[PDB]
């Protein structure tokens, strides 16, 4: 079982700012990491998979980066539609585990 | 391509409840169906997942022994037989779908149903 | 970023690198295995470092006949992968570019035997010097095929059986929506019986069969069954649905599965593409439509290709 | 033994 401590849990960012989310695991999980977005009340939606690849239709400002065990989601320019809570996910082992979420606010 | 769910409601603790997950635009053998639950004010949590293609059913230890996951082959619909419910099992319960060949993140989620104990 | 595989011998004396472990076959050509071996010379005073690629037909009987063997000497003696590995390792690394020739069989694992590729590397002072577990480092690699980029014709086929005891025959047509099916997707059989005989169509049996030619092995991997009778002097048309999958096929000992590195779960072996128009394992599938008669057989077969898409 | 992954630098 892999803990997936995620930080910061909340952050303030204006439009056109740069936002980075760090998801740190208790083991190496290869590059098996996914990121999800969730506006308040809506279903989660995938943004980045395999810790660097971008899903079909996801905007170009979403990106993934890996350094050993410090998987990171980088948003190049925070648009007003991006404010949500973001969830990291290892999927190399069972039981599959999600992060605690990172919300964004103005 | 879309997922839609229903079946949540007020439940007497110790009773039972069933959630259902309807799938459009794909099939249960080329995809894996997941349950992710979200207690009010809290983050997501994996509950169970089934890969009907192989015959594998997966569960989290926080719901092991009570929750049962299955899929109706003829109508692409997934189920979650929730026995012996308890207070913290209150959550918004989502269906999730991901690729069988090969799992690359949960891409299609439905809006799910609110379950309250 | 990117990632590459490493492995070493128990001596810790030798180190090997690869940038992939699935090497694709394009039927008109096969990719090279371009890797880099890092050496510790002093302990390698034997001074002949060899790298080897091998295609072992370790099929059961049990036996082993190596269909293909390749040798290269790295020390003493470039693609971008080679160049970056060499630069990463600084100075004491030497490459190894095998080129699998066309026509050798695909990575196949018979359900517990089969064909698998084996990159083996070691150091010695002569090729005749004995191989020892203290010094060799091995990587099992795969050589596989993706589904074609362009669709073919519709796999329509037909028949007509003029029963001797009847004046007019049972005309029949079976067709699939497409000749290519990806893994996990549904099959669609369009059965278009047009009967004019006195015999009654009792029993429509639909099955998807694996034709594993190992150089013929036949086994039904998906099966449908219905009482969709057809009346005398009547027509019929139904679209049956099927999908091959591994859940109910575990007990079938011998069925060809996609090659596996160690023991991971893999789908039923993707169809092999033949060169233009062969040792090892050749595997293909056909949908079989069988109609019982009574007044007790007819059947027509449909070649279709079951293969994965090219990764994104 | 076992197989690990490493960067390409």
């Amino acid at each position: 079982d892999i803990q997936m401590t995620q930080s910061p849990s909340s952050l303030s960012a204006s439009v056109g700012d740069r936002v980075t989310i760090t998801c740190r695991a208790s083991q190496s999980v290869s590059s098996a990491v996914a990121w999800y977005q969730q506006k308040p009340g809506k279903a989660p939606k995938l943004l980045i998979y395999s810790a660097s690849s971008l899903y079909s239709g996801v905007p170009s400002r979403f990106s993934g980066s890996r350094s050993g065990t410090d998987f990171t989601l980088t948003i190049s320019s925070l648009q007003p539609e991006d404010f949500a809570t973001y969830y990291c996910q290892q999927y190399k082992y069972v039981p599959v585990t999600f992060g605690q979420g990172t919300k964004v606010e103005i | 391509v879309q997922l839609v769910e229903s079946g949540g409601g007020l439940v007497q603790p110790g009773g039972s409840l069933r959630l259902s997950c309807a799938a459009s635009g794909f099939n249960v053998y080329s995809s894996s169906i997941h349950w992710v639950r979200q207690a009010p004010g809290k983050g997501l949590e994996w509950v169970a997942s089934i890969s009907s293609y192989y015959g594998y059913t997966y569960y989290a230890d926080s719901v092991k022994g009570r929750f049962t996951i299955s899929a109706d082959t003829s109508k692409n619909t997934a189920y979650l037989q929730m026995n012996s419910l308890r207070a913290e099992d209150t959550a918004v319960y989502y269906c999730a779908r991901s690729r069988q060949f090969w799992y690359s993140g949960l891409d299609y989620w439905g809006q799910g149903t609110l379950v309250t104990v | 970023g990117t990632r590459v595989f490493k492995k070493a011998s128990p001596n810790g004396k030798l180190t090997v690198y690869l940038g992939k472990r699935d090497f694709v076959d394009h039927i008109d050509l096969v990719e090279p295995v371009d890797g880099v071996v890092l050496v510790d010379p002093e302990y390698l005073k034997e001074r002949r470092v060899y790298v080897t690629l091998t295609c072992a037909f370790r099929y059961g009987r049990t036996f082993r006949k190596d269909l293909f063997v390749a040798n290269v000497q790295s020390f003493p003696p470039l693609t971008r992968l080679q160049e970056r590995l060499i630069k990463k390792l600084g100075e004491h690394a030497y490459p190894f570019t095998f080129e699998i020739p066309p026509n050798l069989p695909c990575s196949v694992t018979l359900q517990p035997c089969g064909v698998d590729y084996e990159v083996k590397a070691f150091c010695a002072e002569n090729l005749e010097e004995k191989i020892h577990k203290r010094n060799s480092v091995r990587l099992v690699i795969r050589k596989v095929q993706y589904a074609p980029e362009r669709p073919g014709p519709q796999p329509t086929a037909e028949t007509t059986r003029q029963f001797l005891m009847s004046d007019k025959p049972l005309h029949l047509e079976a067709s699939l929506d497409k000749e290519i099916y990806y893994h996990g997707e549904p099959i669609s059989v369009n059965v278009h019986v047009t009967n004019n005989t006195n015999k009654t169509v009792k029993k429509i049996k639909i099955s998807v069969r694996q034709y594993a030619d190992i150089c013929q092995y036949k086994c039904p991997v998906a099966m449908e069954e219905a009482d969709d009778t057809v009346a005398p002097s009547s027509t019929f048309c139904k679209v049956y649905t099927l999908t091959p999958f591994l859940a109910n096929n575990r007990e079938k000992r011998g069925l060809a599965l996609d090659g596996k590195l160690k023991h991971e779960d893999t789908n039923l072996a993707s169809s092999t593409l033949l060169r233009e128009g062969i040792l090892g394992i050749i595997v293909s599938y056909k949908v079989k439509v069988k109609l019982v008669v009574s007044r007790s057989d007819v059947a027509v077969e449909l070649p279709f290709t079951l293969m994965h898409p090219k990764p994104k | 033994e076992n197989t690990v992954s490493t960067s390409l630098g």
